C-alpha cells in the first residue's frame, strides 16, 4: 500500500516537526521505559499540522495502523502502540452501522461486566514437527517463550440511559482493550471509547485505546460572577425554578438545598459520612407531590424516576443473575447504583412493601449496599439522594386521629430523611382563585405567561461551579449550632 | 538455555551434591541429613530445602532457580533420589522418586498482580482455598486441582475476589483443605485452551499456577514478620498498669460514651483459649455478641470500626444472606461437572471475626443452619452424595432492632426481640441500648459530634481519662496477644462461683452451664489482655461484673432494681 | 563503626534490589525497594539514609521525581510523583543493555566499603533528595443615577447580543467544518448539523440559538457557507478547502468592526 506508506512518513513528519517544544520528544523517551508502551496523540494536533493526512487517519484508521506502530517504533529506535484522543464528534451506539466500519470514531456508553485480563498471542514462533523448522513472526488471525504477547481485557457495556428511545431494549457492545489500556476501566462507570468497529466472525466489536470519565469563555464567566453577586439570589433561584408551581416555596427550598448538597467526610477510622440530603414530601392528593419529581428529572440530567409498587427489592439495588455463556453468577445493576452521584425519585412510596424498603434500608444510611447471595459476596457505593413521594393512610389527612396514627411508615424510615414535609389541603377563596387564574393562564398563554429570572442552562452552570466549592466551619456557626441543637433537642420523629 | 549446555548442567548437579553433603548450620549440624533421616524414618516422598541458605551459599543456583525452574529441579530431584541411594540403599524399595521442595521465597505477589512476564517462573503467592477435587490417576501420579481466591481481608472493598486453578502432585495432594488460608511457591506456566480461544476469538492460554510448596498461613508467619521494636513497645504497655483502661478507650473515638458496649466487643475480640478436653466434647474459646439497640445509637459504624481494625473480616447484610450463601454449598462445576464444595461466608470467617446486620431480619429457615456453627464451630455438610466437615471458628458480632422500632423496658428482653430462646442462649455477650432524654449527655454529645466533624474536615486533613493507643499498635498489640499468650485457670476459688451459681439459679427460676463456660473464657481473655501467663482473681472479679451487668439488664423493671440490691456486692 | 556496617548492609540490599527490578525491565519506585530492604534485613527504610548513601557514593544512582507510573489497582491518583532510582552503569563496548552482573555488584559494594573506611580515616550528613516539583438625598441620587441607565440601556437590547454570537462564532464554525468532515457529504440538513454541533459542543444551547448562529454565519460570510432552500427545508453547504486561518482573522476584524 503506497498510500500506507505516505500516511508513515507523514507521521514521521509529525512526531519530528510538531512544536516552541516538541511536545512528543519526553513522551518518546518514556517510551523506552517498560511500563510504557502507548504513545498518547491529540487528534487536533494533527489535523491542525495538516488536513490530509488527518482525514486518511479518521478514514483508514485499521489500514495504516500498524504503519503508524512502524512509524513510532522507527522514530523512538533513531534516539509500542499508539493512542488517540480528542476527536471532536460523538456518536451514539445505535448509530453504528455497518457503513462505519475502519473508521476512527469514539463512542458513549456504560460499563456493566468486566472479565479478567489475557495473555494474546500477536506473533508466534512456531516449531514443524516433521522437519524442525521455526517460523517466526506469524500474525494472527483472531514456542511460547519466543512469541510476543499483549495484555487483553474484554469490557461490556450498555447504552446510556439519556440516548435510550423510549420503549427500546438498550443494546449491549463488546469492548476490546489492549497494553495501556486493560484494567483503566472499572464496572458501572460511564466512558467514551476511541478506536474503531472490526468484523468478529458475523459479530460486532469494537476495538479500544482510550478511556474518558478557567479556560471558560468571558462572557459565560462573568454572567457567573454577577449572579452570583445578587443579594436576592436565593429567591431569584427559587422562582426560576418551578415558574408555574405557585405556593409551597418551602418545598422549593429544600429541593433547592438537596440539589446544592452537603459535603462528604472521612473519619481517621475509615468511617464516611453522609454528604447527601433525603427529602419526603407527604400530603393530600391534588397537590404538586408529583410536578416536583419531573421538573428535577427534566432539569438534572443525573436524575432517575420510579413507581413505587413496580419495583421489586432486586431491580432497585441490584440482583444476581446467571450468564448464559460464561455458566457463573454476575450481578445486574439497580436503579440506586445507577443513579450514583445523582438523584432517585421514588412515586408513591406508601404503596411499596416492608421488604422492598428494608433494602432501600442500607444505602439510605451507609451510602452502599452489600450483597452475600448464592456465593457471591461484594460491596457497592450508592452515594445517591433520595427524594420520596407519599400519601397519609386511606388518602385524607383525619384530624380526628393523632399525627403518628396518620403516617404508615416505620421508626428508622421516618428518621432517616434529612426533611420531612407535610402538606393539608384547605378551602379559602383567595387560595382557589389564584390557583385557577394560574391553571388557565398557563393553559390558554403557554410561553408569554412564563417570566424566569435566569436561564435553566445558566443555573446549571453555576451548580456545576458551587458544588466543588467546600465550606469551612466557623467557631462562632459552631456555637451558635450547639446551642441551637440544645433548644431544640431540649422539646414521633424524635430528634 | 545456557543451563541445558550437558557440562555445566552436570557440574553443577555435582556441586548441589556437594552443597547437600556439605552445608554446615550456625549450630555445626549438617541439617539435611538430619532432614533425610526423619523423612526415611517417616518414608515421605519429599525433601524440603531453604531458599535463603542456598541463596547464601550458591549465589549462581539462587539466579538460576527461578529462571530455568522446570529443568533444574528434575536435575536436583536426580540428586537426591541418587544421594538417598548412597546413603540408604534400601530407600529405593519404598519409594522410586524422590521431589525437591523450595521454600522461602524471598518474592511474594499476589493473585492481581500475575502478569506474562511471570509466565513460566517460580512465583510465590498467598491466598485462601475455596474448592478441591479428589485423587485422580495418570498414566505417567496423584493429582489434585484446586481452586484459589483472594483473601478478603487483602481485598479492598468494591472488587470482587478473582479465582485461580492450582495443580498438586503425589505428596502435595491432599495437603490442604477448602477455606484453607496458604502461601504456595510455584511455577506460573500456560495452558494451551481452544475453547477460550473460540469464546474470545483470539488466542486465549488458561494460566495455571503449578505449586512446588505448599504452606498454611497460620498466624506464625505473622509472627516472624514483627519487629523486635514492636515486642518491645508491647511489653512496655503490658506493665502500665493502666492499659485495660487506656485500651477500652482506643477503641472508636469517634463515639462518644456507651463503656459497656466497647467493653464487651473488646473482651470478645481478644478471644478465649478454644479448649478439647479429653477429645470427646470440645469447650469452644468464642465469644458471640449481640447487640439489640434503639435507632440513632451508632451500631453500624461499631460494626464498620470492627471491620475495618480485624486483621480478617467479612461484612454481610440481613437482606442478602442467605443460607447458601453463608455456608458451603455444594456446585457442578461448569467445565468438569464433578460436585464442588464453595466456602460461604462464616467458613471464610474461620480464624476470623464475622458480622451480622440486621440479625432480626433473618428467616427462621436460614436461623436453623446457624446453632451448629455456633455451638461447635464446625458445619458438616451432606448434600449430592457428599458429606463433608470444615471449620468454623469464628466470632460472631450481631445487630438487632426491637420490633416495633422501640425498645420496652417493661417487658423481658426475649419479647422484645424476634428471636427464639436457644439463639439467646447459644450467644454469650447481651447489649441493650436505649434512648433517654438528658440535658447534659445531649450537651455532651452535639459538643463531641461538632468537634469532631471539624477535625476531619479534608481541607483540614475521654470517660477514663486516658489517652487511646494508636491503631497499628493496637492491632500489633492484638496479634501478639492473640499468638502468644495461653493463661491457665489453676487460682480459682470454686466455692465463691458455686454460691454465686446456686443465686442464680434461685433468682433465674423466681424470674445454665454454658454461662459459667463464657465467664471462664471471658477471665481467659481478660488475662490474655494483660499478657499474663496465669490468671488473678481480679480477672475473674471484672468478668463476674460485667456478666451481672449483662443479665440484669435484660429483665424487667419492677425486677432489676431487687436483684442490684441482692448483687450490690459484686457491682460496687 | 556499627552505623557505617548498618549504612554498607543495607546499601547491598539496596543494590540488590535495584538490579532485580532492572534486570526483569521494570522501574524501580522508592515504595518497591522499601518493601523488599524491610523484608529482607528486617528494619526500617527511609529517604534520610537513601541521601546518606548518596552522600557517601553519588555515582550509584540518579534519582528523578517522575509521575504516570502504573501502580496497579491501588486507587493512587495520577498527581502524586513518584522518586524513582535509575542504576548508574559503564556502557559496554558489546553494544548490549547493561545488566548488573553478580561482578559488578561486588564492586559496588568494595568501593563503598573503600568509601567508608576513607570518610573514617578522616555522622554522615545526607545528601539533598530530589523533591518533588442625608437618607433621601442618597436615595434621590440613586434615583438619577438609575434613570440615566436605563436611559442608556433603552438602546435594543439584540445590539449586544448579536456581539455576545460574534465572540461565539468562530469556534463553533472549527466544530461545523470537523462535522462536515466527518459526515463525508457536500450538503446537510439544518436538524442533524444543529443536533449534531449540540451533541459535540462545548456549551449547552438550544436548537434554535444554533439556528441562529448558522443564519448569522450565513449572512456574515456567504463566499464560504451557503444555504438552499428545497421544499419545506433549508440545507446547508460549505466549502472545505478554505483556510481557516484566514477565516478566522476575518471573523476576527468583523467583530471588532461590530464594536
Ligand atoms: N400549586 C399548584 N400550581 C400549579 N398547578 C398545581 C398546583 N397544585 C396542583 N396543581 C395541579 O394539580 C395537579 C396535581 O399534581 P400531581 O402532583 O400530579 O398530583 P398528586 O398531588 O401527586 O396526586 P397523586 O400522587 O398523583 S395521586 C398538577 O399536575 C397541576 O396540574
Ligand atoms: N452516640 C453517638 N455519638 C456520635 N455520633 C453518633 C451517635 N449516635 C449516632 N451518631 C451518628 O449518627 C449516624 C447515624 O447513626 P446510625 O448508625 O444510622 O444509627 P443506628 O443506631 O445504627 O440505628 P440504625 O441501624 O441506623 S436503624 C452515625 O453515623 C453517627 O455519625
Ligand atoms: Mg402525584
Ligand atoms: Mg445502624
Amino acid at each position: 500500500d503506497e498510500v500506507a506508506e505516505k500516511c508513515q512518513k507523514l507521521f514521521l513528519d509529525f512526531l519530528e516537526e510538531f512544536q516552541g517544544e516538541i511536545k512528543y520528544l519526553q513522551l518518546a523517551e518514556e517510551l523506552i521505559r517498560p511500563e510504557r508502551n502507548t504513545l498518547v496523540v491529540s487528534f487536533v494536533d494533527l489535523e491542525q499540522f495538516n488536513q490530509q493526512l488527518s482525514t486518511t487517519i479518521q478514514e483508514e484508521f485499521y489500514r495504516v495502523y500498524p504503519y503508524l506502530c512502524r512509524a513510532l517504533k522507527t522514530f523512538v529506535k533513531d534516539r509500542f502502540y499508539v493512542a488517540f484522543q480528542d476527536l471532536p464528534t460523538r456518536h451514539k451506539i445505535r448509530e453504528l452501522t455497518s457503513s462505519r466500519i475502519g473508521l476512527l470514531t469514539r463512542i458513549s456508553g456504560q460499563v456493566v461486566r468486566t472479565h479478567p485480563v489475557h495473555p494474546e498471542l500477536v506473533s508466534g514462533t512456531f516449531l514443524c514437527l516433521d522437519c524442525q523448522t521455526v517460523i517466526r513472526d506469524v500474525e494472527q488471525q483472531f514456542d511460547t517463550n519466543k512469541s510476543r504477547f499483549v495484555d487483553f481485557q474484554k469490557v461490556r457495556i450498555q447504552e446510556t440511559q439519556a440516548e435510550l428511545p423510549r420503549g427500546s431494549i438498550p443494546r449491549s457492545l463488546e469492548v476490546i482493550l489492549r497494553a495501556e489500556a486493560v484494567e483503566s476501566a472499572q464496572a458501572g462507570d460511564k466512558c467514551d471509547f476511541t478506536g474503531t468497529l472490526i468484523v468478529v466472525p458475523y459479530r460486532l466489536v469494537f476495538l479500544a485505546c482510550c478511556v474518558a470519565p478557567n479556560q471558560m469563555t468571558v462572557k459565560e464567566w462573568e454572567k457567573v460572577f454577577e449572579m452570583s453577586q445578587d443579594k436576592n439570589l436565593y429567591h431569584n433561584l427559587c422562582t426560576s425554578l418551578f415558574p408555574t408551581i405557585h405556593g409551597n416555596d418551602e418545598v422549593k427550598r429544600g429541593v433547592l438545598l438537596m440539589l446544592f448538597g452537603g459535603v462528604p467526610k472521612t473519619t481517621g477510622e475509615g468511617t464516611s459520612l453522609r454528604g447527601d440530603i433525603n427529602v419526603c414530601i407527604v400530603g393530600d392528593p391534588s397537590t404538586a407531590k408529583s410536578q416536583f419529581l419531573k421538573h428535577v428529572e427534566e432539569f438534572s440530567p443525573r436524575a432517575v424516576y420510579t413507581s413505587g409498587k413496580a419495583s421489586s427489592a432486586a431491580g432497585l439495588t441490584a440482583a444476581v443473575v446467571r450468564d448464559e455463556e460464561s455458566h457463573e453468577f454476575v450481578i445486574e445493576a439497580g436503579a440506586l447504583m445507577l443513579a450514583d452521584n445523582g438523584v432517585c425519585c421514588i412515586d408513591e412510596f406508601d404503596k411499596m412493601d416492608v421488604r422492598d424498603q428494608v433494602a432501600i434500608h442500607e444505602a439510605m444510611e451507609q451510602q452502599t449496599i452489600s450483597i452475600t447471595k448464592a456465593g457471591v459476596k461484594a460491596t457497592l457505593n450508592a452515594r445517591t439522594s433520595i427524594l420520596a413521594a407519599a400519601n397519609p393512610i386511606s388518602g385524607h389527612y383525619d384530624r380526628s386521629k393523632s399525627l403518628k396514627q396518620n403516617i404508615n411508615l416505620s421508626a428508622p424510615i421516618m428518621s432517616r430523611f434529612d426533611l420531612f414535609f407535610i402538606l393539608v389541603d384547605e378551602c379559602n377563596e383567595v387560595t382557589d382563585y389564584a390557583i385557577a387564574r394560574r391553571i388557565v393562564d398557563l393553559h390558554s398563554r403557554i410561553e408569554e405567561s412564563i417570566d424566569r429570572v435566569y436561564s435553566l442552562d445558566d443555573i446549571r452552570r453555576y451548580l456545576l461551579f458551587a458544588r466543588q466549592f467546600k465550606p469551612k466551619i466557623s467557631k462562632e456557626s459552631e456555637d451558635f449550632i450547639v446551642e441551637q441543637y440544645k433548644h431544640l433537642r431540649q422539646r414521633s420523629w424524635r430528634i | 538455555e545456557w543451563v541445558s549446555m550437558a557440562g555445566p548442567r552436570l557440574e553443577i548437579h555435582h556441586r548441589f551434591k556437594n552443597f547437600l553433603r556439605t552445608h554446615v548450620d550456625s549450630h555445626g549440624h549438617n541439617v539435611f541429613k538430619e532432614r533425610i533421616s526423619d523423612m526415611c524414618k517417616e518414608n515421605r516422598e519429599s525433601l524440603v530445602v531453604n531458599y535463603e541458605d542456598l541463596a547464601a551459599r550458591e549465589h549462581v543456583l539462587a539466579y538460576f532457580l527461578p529462571e530455568a525452574p522446570a529443568e533444574l529441579l528434575q536435575i536436583f530431584d536426580e540428586a537426591a533420589l541418587e544421594v538417598v541411594l548412597a546413603m540408604y540403599p534400601k530407600y529405593d524399595r519404598i519409594t522410586n522418586h524422590i521431589h525437591v521442595r523450595i521454600s522461602h521465597l524471598p518474592l511474594v505477589e499476589e493473585l492481581r498482580s500475575l502478569r506474562q512476564l511471570h509466565l513460566n517462573q517460580l512465583i510465590r503467592t498467598s491466598g485462601v482455598v475455596t474448592s478441591c477435587t479428589g485423587v485422580l490417576p495418570q498414566l505417567s501420579q496423584n493429582y489434585q486441582r484446586i481452586r484459589i481466591q483472594e483473601s478478603p481481608g487483602k481485598v479492598a472493598a468494591g472488587r470482587l475476589p478473582r479465582s485461580k486453578d492450582a495443580i498438586l502432585l503425589a505428596d502435595l495432594v491432599d495437603s490442604c483443605k477448602p477455606g484453607d488460608e496458604i502461601e504456595l511457591t510455584g511455577i506460573y506456566h500456560n495452558n494451551y485452551d481452544g475453547s477460550l480461544n473460540t469464546a474470545n476469538g483470539f488466542p486465549v492460554f488458561a494460566t495455571v499456577i503449578l505449586a512446588n510448596h505448599v504452606a498454611k498461613k497460620d498466624n506464625k508467619v505473622a509472627v516472624g514478620e514483627l519487629t523486635d521494636e514492636d515486642v518491645k513497645m508491647i511489653t512496655s504497655l503490658s506493665k502500665d498498669q493502666q492499659i485495660g483502661e487506656k485500651i477500652f478507650a482506643s477503641i472508636a473515638p469517634s463515639i462518644y460514651g456507651h463503656e459497656d458496649i466497647k467493653r464487651g466487643l473488646a473482651l470478645a475480640l481478644f478471644g478465649g483459649e478454644p479448649k478439647n478436653p479429653g477429645g470427646k466434647h470440645k469447650v469452644r474459646g468464642d465469644i458471640n455478641v449481640l447487640l439489640c439497640g434503639d435507632p440513632g445509637t451508632a451500631k453500624s459504624q461499631f460494626l464498620k470500626y470492627i471491620e475495618k481494625v480485624s486483621s480478617r473480616a467479612i461484612f454481610t447484610t440481613g437482606q442478602g444472606a442467605s443460607a447458601v450463601g453463608l455456608t458451603a454449598y455444594v456446585q457442578r462445576h461448569p467445565v468438569s461437572r464433578e460436585w464442588t464444595l464453595e466456602a460461604g461466608a462464616l467458613v471464610l470467617a474461620d480464624r476470623g471475626v464475622c458480622l451480622i446486620d440486621e440479625f432480626d431480619k433473618m428467616n427462621d429457615q436460614d436461623r436453623t443452619s446457624i446453632h451448629e456453627a455456633m455451638e461447635q464451630q464446625s458445619i458438616s455438610i451432606s448434600k449430592a452424595g457428599i458429606v463433608t466437615s470444615l471449620q468454623a471458628r469464628c466470632t460472631v458480632i450481631a445487630a438487632a432492632n426491637p420490633i416495633g422500632g422501640r425498645y420496652d423496658p417493661s417487658l423481658t428482653f426475649s419479647e422484645n426481640v424476634d428471636l427464639t430462646e436457644p439463639i439467646i442462649s447459644r450467644f454469650d455477650i447481651l447489649c441493650v441500648v436505649r434512648d433517654t432524654v438528658d440535658p447534659v449527655q445531649d450537651e455532651m454529645l452535639a459538643r463531641f459530634v461538632v468537634g469532631s466533624h471539624v477535625r476531619h474536615h479534608p481541607s483540614n486533613k475521654n470517660t477514663y481519662g486516658v489517652e487511646p493507643l494508636p491503631q497499628e499498635v493496637l492491632k500489633k498489640y492484638i496479634i501478639y496477644a492473640k499468638e502468644r499468650v495461653h493463661p491457665k485457670l489453676n487460682q480459682m476459688d470454686q466455692d465463691k462461683v458455686a454460691k454465686m451459681y446456686s443465686d442464680l439459679r434461685k433468682e433465674s427460676m423466681a424470674t445454665t452451664v454454658r454461662h459459667i463456660e463464657s465467664m471462664i473464657r471471658m477471665a481467659e481473655a481478660h488475662a490474655r489482655i494483660h499478657l499474663r501467663d496465669y490468671v488473678i482473681e481480679d480477672d475473674v472479679n471484672m468478668a463476674i461484673r460485667v456478666m451481672l451487668e449483662s443479665f440484669i439488664d435484660t429483665q424487667k423493671f419492677s425486677v432489676m432494681r431487687s436483684m442490684r440490691k441482692t448483687f450490690a456486692r459484686y457491682l460496687s | 563503626p556499627y552505623k557505617y556496617q548498618v549504612l554498607a548492609e543495607m546499601f547491598r540490599s539496596m543494590d540488590t534490589i535495584v538490579g532485580m527490578l532492572h534486570n526483569r525491565s521494570e522501574t524501580p519506585t522508592f515504595a518497591k525497594v522499601q518493601r523488599g530492604v524491610q523484608d529482607m534485613m528486617r528494619r526500617r527504610f527511609e529517604e534520610c539514609n537513601v541521601g546518606q548513601i548518596k552522600t557517601v557514593y553519588p555515582a550509584s544512582y540518579r534519582f528523578r521525581q517522575e509521575r504516570s507510573v502504573p501502580t496497579f489497582k491501588d486507587g493512587t491518583r495520577r498527581s502524586d510523583y513518584q522518586l524513582t532510582i535509575e542504576p548508574l552503569l559503564e556502557q559496554e563496548a558489546d553494544g548490549a543493555a547493561p545488566q548488573l552482573t553478580a561482578s559488578r555488584l561486588l564492586q559496588r559494594r568494595q568501593i563503598f566499603s573503600q568509601k567508608l573506611v576513607e570518610h573514617v580515616k578522616e555522622d554522615i550528613e545526607p545528601a539533598a533528595l530530589p523533591q518533588p516539583p442625608s437618607q433621601d438625598l442618597l436615595e434621590r441620587i440613586r434615583a438619577k443615577e438609575a434613570q440615566k441607565q436605563l436611559a442608556q440601556m433603552t438602546r435594543c437590547p439584540e445590539q449586544e447580543q448579536r456581539l455576545q454570537r460574534l465572540e461565539r462564532l468562530p469556534e463553533l464554525a472549527r466544530v461545523l467544518r470537523s462535522v462536515f468532515v466527518s459526515e463525508r457529504k457536500p450538503a446537510l440538513s439544518m436538524e442533524v448539523a444543529c443536533a449534531r454541533m449540540v451533541g459535540s459542543c462545548c456549551t449547552i444551547m438550544s436548537p434554535g440559538e444554533m439556528e441562529k448562529h448558522l443564519l448569522l454565519l450565513s449572512e456574515l460570510l456567504p463566499d464560504w457557507l451557503s444555504l438552499h432552500r428545497i421544499r419545506t427545508d433549508t440545507y446547508v453547504k460549505l466549502d472545505k478547502a478554505a483556510d481557516l486561518a484566514h477565516i478566522t482573522a476575518r471573523l476576527a476584524h468583523q467583530t471588532r468592526a461590530e464594536e
